[PDB]
């Protein structure tokens, strides 16, 4: 609880959005 | 139970492979907290490691200039989520340490670069500096001394994301908490005013901009250079208005530890 957060985590979520989109199909 | 097991052994061997390699890191980081045992399993094979490490060598090309994907971003944390698993086992950590893995990691926390890849990038190598101070270890204290990881996250308290800023503001909090490493930023002005400039440059952006996360740790700083008697005098006269204000006195009416934390330190202030 010393951080709040995981790192690896925030980090799954945050490119997650950008992988679904990034790559034009 | 040796279902989970064979499972575990099989993506192991995985790695070994290029072709099996990117489903076997997935799948592994998905173990990362529920197998106890997977850092020494890990760190058994030279092999292992040795494709571990290939994983951050092949994406070293992606920086000059910044070309790194969401993908070989994602990939990359999945292979860094597995050393920091080696990095804070109390039975691979000494050994991790030893071959010097975090100098792998340095490369990614020099960047600049703002695209979300490399944020993110930035945000898990410094994860995994993090989980390796969380240990609490002098050698660990005197691996990132003398490997000069306090300009690295100087440089990101300064213009990293929330979450990085965080993370970065956390493992300098971890460093000062440590005598040695306490002593090392005050032993001369130079090194406590690199320090001290930039904790007071993020005092004022969390004026603009709230965050009670980073304040936390920012306070905690601040609260332990006063420790040292040359720091507590300098901070006298160069400690933020904002933290002598009802700045965030609205905020800090709802964290009771860091209200606590900003009392003792205007109070070691106050002599
Ligand atoms: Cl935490
Ligand atoms: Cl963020
Ligand atoms: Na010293």
């Amino acid at each position: 609880d010393d951080l709040g957060f995981d790192p690896f985590v925030e980090t799954q979520k945050g490119l997650a959005e950008l992988m679904e989109n990034e790559v034009v199909q | 139970h040796m279902l989970e097991r064979e499972k575990i052994y099989q993506w192991i061997n995985e790695l070994s492979s290029p072709e099996t390699r990117e489903n076997a890191l997935l799948e592994l980081s998905k173990k990362r907290e529920s197998v106890p045992d997977l850092a020494p399993m890990l760190w058994h094979s030279f092999g292992t490691i040795a494709a571990l490490l290939q994983e951050i060598v092949n994406i070293y090309p992606s920086i000059n200039p910044p070309t790194l994907t969401a993908h070989q971003s994602n990939r990359v944390c999945n292979a860094l989520a597995l050393l920091q698993c080696v990095a804070s086992h109390p039975e691979t950590r000494s050994a991790f340490l030893a071959a010097h893995i975090p100098l792998f990691l340095y490369p990614f926390l020099h960047t600049v670069s703002k695209t979300r890849p490399f944020e993110y990038l930035r945000l898990t190598s410094l994860g995994v500096i993090g989980a390796l101070v969380k240990t609490d270890e002098q050698e660990v204290i005197n691996f990132l001394l003398t490997t000069e990881i306090i300009p690295l996250c100087l440089r990101i308290m300064e213009s990293g994301s929330e979450l990085s800023k965080t993370v970065a503001t956390f493992i300098l909090q971890k460093i000062l908490l440590d005598d040695t490493g306490l002593a090392y930023i005050c032993q001369t002005y130079e090194r406590f005013s690199h320090v001290a400039m930039i904790l007071g440059k993020m005092v004022l952006q969390l004026s603009k901009e709230p965050s009670a996360r980073l304040l936390k740790h920012v306070v905690r700083c601040y609260l332990r250079l006063s420790d040292n008697p040359r720091a507590r005098e300098a901070l006298r006269q160069c400690l933020p208005d904002q933290l002598k204000d009802t700045t965030f006195a609205q905020v800090l009416k709802d964290d009771t530890t860091t209200k606590r934390w900003l009392a003792q330190l205007v109070k070691n202030l106050q002599e």
